[PDB]
């Protein structure tokens, strides 16, 4: 949409042509080219967890999204006007789709999660930890369209997996199983053996047996 | 055929044919085989610590020992997964497992 790559354009002249010089082409040493990694790549960042963090950084925290839902789709139709690449899935309506992204299997969608993607995370979905400085997050907070865009755009040293690699259908039981998957007491006890215990023993220090 | 047998099914890569009679000039798939080797510069200390990695350098989760292959016949748990052989041949079966110790 003409209005979508000019919001674009205007919004990622002011955050990350500090990485991505101009027409989103990397930065040497600071960011990588933005050419050909597409809407849902930028679905991924921006509009996922992990959004990109100004210090340089191993990993990145999911920090709070710096951009908003209509701003994440200007910015990244931005990057696939500019690039060509992966589009974010989206709903008859034209939302970014989650109910829909939510896969029928969720037995063969935990299957395919453990031969692909159960390592580097955790069978719960819960995080692991991986290269230099690199961990896996915990998927709890990833709704179901980043549950695909982690997939279609590989983020950081997580593998890519492409739509023929992961069928479109496969990503979505996938998303069903990282989804479907996601003082007196002690005070009292410490009483009872630590002072009690001292006082008994005490006394049994200065009384008499008989 | 590359056995690789994650956690409750079974993936089959078919990593190189060559058919004594003389065919198939196939061969698997040298990438897709991504290491975890966690050599960061420094880690939570300020210095000196400069760790490689837990084991050889790499860290638990590295699944480079794991080959891959073009033509994966990956075993979904409501299709179960059917290695289709050629009668006659010799057929060598190159065995791995994803996460735990199992049988084939
Ligand atoms: C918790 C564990 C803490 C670590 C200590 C582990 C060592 C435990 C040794 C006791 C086991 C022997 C036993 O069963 O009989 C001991 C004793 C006497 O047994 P008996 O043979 O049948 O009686 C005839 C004796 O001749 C009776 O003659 P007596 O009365 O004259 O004997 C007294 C001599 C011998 O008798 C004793 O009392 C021995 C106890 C010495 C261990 C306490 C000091 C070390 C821990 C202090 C906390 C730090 O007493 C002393 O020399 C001074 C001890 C003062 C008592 C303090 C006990 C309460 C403090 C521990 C609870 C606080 C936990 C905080 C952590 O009975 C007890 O249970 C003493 C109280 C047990 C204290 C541990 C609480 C659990
Ligand atoms: C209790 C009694 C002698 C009754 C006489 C029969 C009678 C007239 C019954 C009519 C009343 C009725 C209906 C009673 C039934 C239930 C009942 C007792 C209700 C009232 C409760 C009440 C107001 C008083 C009961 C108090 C009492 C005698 C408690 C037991 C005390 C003794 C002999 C303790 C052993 C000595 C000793 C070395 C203790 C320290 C060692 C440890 C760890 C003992 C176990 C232990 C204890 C004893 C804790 O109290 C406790 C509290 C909170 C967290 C953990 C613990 C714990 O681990
Ligand atoms: C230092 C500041 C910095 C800012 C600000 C920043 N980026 Fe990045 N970006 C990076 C670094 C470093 C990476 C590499 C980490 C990775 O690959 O995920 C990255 C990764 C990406 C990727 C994934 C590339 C790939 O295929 O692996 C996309 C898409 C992206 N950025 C777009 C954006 C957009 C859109 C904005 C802001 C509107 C933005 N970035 C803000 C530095 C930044
Ligand atoms: C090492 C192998 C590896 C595979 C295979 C893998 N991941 Fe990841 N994943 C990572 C690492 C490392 C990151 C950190 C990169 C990032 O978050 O930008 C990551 C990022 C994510 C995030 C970031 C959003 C968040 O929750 O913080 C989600 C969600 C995610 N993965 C889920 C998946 C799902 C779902 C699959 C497959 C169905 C998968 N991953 C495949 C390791 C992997």
């Amino acid at each position: 949409q003409s209005a979508l790559l000019r919001t674009g354009k205007q919004l990622f002249e002011t955050s990350c042509v500090s990485c991505h010089g101009a027409n989103l082409q990397g930065v040497p040493d600071r960011g990588p080219s933005l050419i050909g990694t597409g809407e849902a790549a930028v679905y991924f960042q921006v509009s996922t967890g992990r959004m990109p963090a100004m210090r340089g950084e191993a990993q990145a925290p999911s920090k709070p999204p710096h951009f908003d839902e209509s701003q994440i789709d200007a910015l990244g139709a931005y990057v696939q006007a500019n690039g060509g690449g992966p589009t974010v899935p989206r709903d008859d309506h034209g939302a970014v789709a989650q109910e829909s992204l939510i896969g029928g299997d969720v037995a063969r969608g935990g299957d395919l999660f453990r031969l692909n993607c159960a390592s580097c995370h955790n069978f719960t979905g819960k995080g692991g930890a991986l290269s230099s400085g690199k961990y896996a997050p915990d998927l709890g907070d990833a709704n179901p369209a980043q549950i695909y865009t982690a997939m279609l755009t590989g983020p950081q040293n997580m593998p890519k997996f492409s739509d023929r690699q992961l069928t479109p259908d496969e990503k979505r039981d996938i998303v069903a199983y990282v989804r479907e998957s996601a003082g007196p007491a002690p005070e009292g006890m410490a009483m009872w053996i630590i002072g009690m215990v001292a006082a008994i023993g005490v006394a049994m220090w200065i009384g008499s047996r008989a | 055929i590359d056995v690789t047998a994650f956690q409750w099914n079974w993936k089959f890569g078919y990593q190189k044919i060559a058919f004594a009679d003389g065919s198939f000039d196939y061969d698997g798939a040298d990438p897709e085989r991504k290491e975890a080797m966690t050599s960061r510069p420094e880690g939570k200390d300020e210095h000196g610590i400069e760790k490689v990695g837990p084991i050889r350098g790499m860290t638990p989760e590295d699944r480079t020992y794991l080959n891959f292959d073009k033509i994966e016949t990956l075993g979904t748990s409501s299709e179960i997964p059917v290695l289709v052989l050629p009668a006659g041949k010799r057929i060598e079966f190159v065995l791995n497992s994803a996460d735990v110790i199992h049988g084939f």
